RNA sequence: UGAAGAGUUUGAUCAUGGCUCAGAUUGAACGCUGGCGGCAGGCCUAACACAUGCAAGUCGAACGGUAACAGGAAGAAGCUUGCUUCUUUGCUGACGAGUGGCGGACGGGUGAGUAAUGUCUGGGAAACUGCCUGAUGGAGGGGGAUAACUACUGGAAACGGUAGCUAAUACCGCAUAACGUCGCAAGACCAAAGAGGGGGACCUUCGGGCCUCUUGCCAUCGGAUGUGCCCAGAUGGGAUUAGCUAGUAGGUGGGGUAACGGCUCACCUAGGCGACGAUCCCUAGCUGGUCUGAGAGGAUGACCAGCCACACUGGAACUGAGACACGGUCCAGACUCCUACGGGAGGCAGCAGUGGGGAAUAUUGCACAAUGGGCGCAAGCCUGAUGCAGCCAUGCCGCGUGUAUGAAGAAGGCCUUCGGGUUGUAAAGUACUUUCAGCGGGGAGGAAGGGAGUAAAGUUAAUACCUUUGCUCAUUGACGUUACCCGCAGAAGAAGCACCGGCUAACUCCGUGCCAGCAGCCGCGGUAAUACGGAGGGUGCAAGCGUUAAUCGGAAUUACUGGGCGUAAAGCGCACGCAGGCGGUUUGUUAAGUCAGAUGUGAAAUCCCCGGGCUCAACCUGGGAACUGCAUCUGAUACUGGCAA
């Protein structure tokens, strides 16, 4: 209404609509992933596990996983090729 | 209140004096002293308890000059320390700088001694006061000033002086209008119309 | 070192999960008079095979389920 | 956070100065994590109106937390 | 160093038991009265609604810049001529706006909600933590943008839309890849930002590269600090509240959080909870503490400190280490306001003010001096935090309003066999003093710092710079001619309020006449009232006095300390018995209860013990003890309990 700067508001626009793609770029991957365990295959839920896995290490460097999730969100999605192997 | 008004009156019904414009006068002397201060709003009788219970209770109270909750606070001091709770009271009352002036001899009267240290005529050691209660203490140093070695009233209190025996634990220097109040007080001999016994019962609930 | 606390089972059914009553001595504050304040706590069994009377060692911990905090630590003896 | 800082305790027209280590999100007469010091500016000679320890101005200062002026002055005048 | 009772039932008396008073207190109010000053406190209610003003910014040392101001230069004019005047130019001071970073998540206020994984005490484990700080290592090379700006163009404003341009410590790649992370392993994968000062040798198309320093940046592993999360125990009242529960209780496997968790889900099991008081109902912010009180206890939560919660109502999400951001956003709703009638805007439980409520609670004051807080590598700017001032006897404290002397003792009253008594040394009268107010005149101190120069004994360039050190110089005071101090006349300018029947100290004379009226209680008054009214007098307190309300005390009259039950208030009409409470006697064992010791902790404040500092005191303050307590660690075995015999 006055603030000092309450631009901080409209600054935080674009800042809420950058990390919107990024995370649900992530997590289109992540469906993609889960497609091929339901088709059994380690050859296209592997073609979206290595090629994620830059994604989801750069974006911890976005700090976009955040905190202590990203030292756990490298291991958690790990977790789940693992079981269908 | 500092009162300003009719001193002997008093002594009529006190039946003591206790330094009522003492300078020449006392008891029956140029004024009618020891009957009743009423025509019949007060008549001598065989007297209560506890008027003597109340009186005795102010007897104590009047010859400092003492307001009402002061001297109540002082025995909130005496029966805090782990010593004797009646001496340790007398002992506070005896710390207000306007008695201890009356027994260096300045002031003829109770309420004179007084009413020197309102004009600026006082002082205690290089510290000027105008304030009728100080702490007073062993080597203290009482001092009169300058323009109060002028002054014809306070030369005007020493003949009684000579006529007051003056207390032995303080010196008392008129020479040079000095004394040091050296050391503390005794009571071994002024307890001799006081009985601590009678007043603390009252004070207690 | 550590502290495990003396419980009684007093209701086994539910699978991995002993229901635990703990007596202590409570004392009044203004009557001075000891007495049993009885407070069930949830403990996690490995494996429920408890009823009632089984002493137990509990101790205190991370959660594992909601009202939590607790696990078998050693049945020091059943009654069962 | 946590910062040296002085802190009255004076009354009014009295300035009586307590070196505290005190929060910024409290205050300097909210919540103190410690004194350290007392200092007087008007130099009294009351019993210890001027302490400034060696020790915690020399350890809270090590993971840091910044003193004042009249402080850095005195690090110098009590020769520490 | 530690606690006392009195009056009041009755013709009389002793018990029992209620009633009342004397105490201490308050964010208190009221009535009357009112000299000063120091210290503290001051909307408790309608968390009702609010005009206005202020309370939230700052870095140019990341930027692209130049709107204003002022110079520098530049051409020029006037030749208003070597001095005035005009245009130009970001060059320089300096800075509008706009991009970028950090604060606006704090501080401040309020107690409406709130019987609480909220608070308090005591532990715990699976976490976070920008600002802070240690260590080691790094900061390589590219790209795409877009504000401002510009040219148009829409609205009354609010507030826009086109089209074009561009910067970065902004944005996004790419490179590099551990003491990294993930991964059993084998392996796989991820980072950036520079900006400043200065400079000798060189180079430059002369902007700069080179070099040296400095701050800032990136990563990894720590530490600090501050903060989430869990648990146990203590936390109010009502059974004219007894039955309760479906992510309900639990188990698997999914998912989610910073992290642990039904936090959430799918499935599976059908449990869980309850009278050691569930469920529901009433009321309440909680604590250190506070008040009172011998203590125990009860009551209580004002200022001050900590915690928690709330910001027009309701709901919701964004960025971030931090927010559901009081003075951020959006949505819905009721209010409220404006309008060009198309449409918009707003939320004082922030300060100061406003109106309404209420018994009652203050000025839209001054100021960055000082203390602290914010931004910034600095200078510097910002601050209803704060320091001050103001208003109010709201309270605590100090001092004063004069001292002396003066009698037949003055009139003047008042009472009086009418001898006088009382007012009364009181006055008059005499000397003696001017505190404090008033007037005139000085005046300490609260200031350390920063700023202009100089020394370096660092660092490098040997010099710079930068930081460091002392010195040198001009100064930093809002309060306010401050504390205080000197002089100046002149008692001058400075007392009131209640009460006097008994509890309870303190009466006479009149007027009134169970009327008038009085009254905390017991009770007063029926024409000779120590109780009503006036006067005279007397009494207690005193710049206050008295009244009320209110809480504890007395009241051991709810009683653990510290109470009764034949008849005074109280024993079920009488048995049986479940839960509960309770357990003869001897031995062995255990050490839970219990006893001992140790160790943490028991916030600051507060009490006390000892002790100082303000002209005293009020007030300010140091150190010790207390911190009764709790958990933890180790022993003891008499008693209590368990077990065994």
């Amino acid at each position: 209404n006055i603030k000092s700067a309450k631009k901080r508001a409209i600054q935080s626009e674009k800042a809420r609509k950058h990390n919107a793609s990024r995370r649900s770029m992530m997590r289109t991957f992540i469906k993609k992933v889960y497609a091929a365990i339901e088709a059994g295959d380690k050859a296209a839920a592997q073609k979206a596990f290595n090629e994620m896995q830059p994604i989801v290490d750069r974006q911890a460097a976005k700090g976009l996983i955040h905190k202590n999730k990203a030292a756990r969100h490298k291991a958690n999605l790990t977790a789940q090729i693992n079981k269908l192997a | 209140a500092r009162y300003l008004g009719p001193k002997l009156k008093l002594s009529r019904r006190e039946g003591t004096d206790l330094f009522l414009k003492s300078g020449v006068r006392a008891i029956d002397t140029k004024c009618k002293i020891e009957q009743a201060p009423g025509q019949h709003g007060a008549r001598k009788p065989r007297l209560s308890d506890y008027g003597v219970q109340l009186r005795e209770k102010q007897k104590v109270r009047r010859i400092y000059g003492v307001l009402e909750r002061q001297f109540r606070n002082y025995y909130k001091e005496a029966a805090r320390l782990k010593g004797n709770t009646g001496e340790n009271l007398l002992a506070l009352l005896e710390g207000r700088l306007d008695n201890v002036v009356y027994r260096m001899g300045f002031g003829a009267t109770r309420a004179e001694a007084r009413q020197l240290v309102s004009h600026k005529a006082i002082m205690v050691n290089g510290r000027v006061v105008n304030i009728a209660s100080y702490q007073v203490s062993p080597n203290d140093v009482v001092s009169i000033r300058e323009k109060a070695k002028k002054q014809s009233r306070v030369k005007a209190a020493l003949e009684l002086a000579e006529q007051r025996e003056k207390p032995t634990w303080l010196e008392v220097d008129a020479g040079k209008m000095e004394g040091t109040f050296k050391r503390k007080p005794e009571r071994s001999d002024l307890s001799a119309d006081i009985n601590e016994h009678l007043i603390v019962e009252l004070y207690s609930k | 070192k550590i502290r495990t606390l003396q419980g009684r089972v007093v209701s086994d059914k539910m699978e991995k999960s002993i229901v635990v009553a703990i007596e202590r001595f409570v004392k009044h504050p203004i009557y001075g008079k000891f007495i049993k304040r009885t407070t069930k706590l949830h403990v996690h069994d490995e494996n429920n095979e408890c009823g009632i009377g089984d002493v137990v060692e509990i101790r205190e911990c991370r959660p594992l389920s909601k009202t939590k905090s607790w696990t078998l630590v050693r049945v020091v003896e059943k009654a069962v | 956070m946590v910062t040296i800082r002085l802190a009255r305790h004076g009354a009014k027209k009295r300035p009586f100065y307590q070196v505290v280590v005190a929060d910024s999100r409290n205050a300097r007469n909210g919540r103190f994590i410690e004194r350290v010091g007392f200092f007087n500016p008007i130099a009294s000679e009351k019993e210890e109106g001027t302490r400034l320890d060696l020790d915690r101005i020399a350890h809270w200062v090590g993971q840091g937390a910044t003193i004042s002026d009249r402080v850095a002055a005195l690090i110098k005048e009590v020769n520490k």
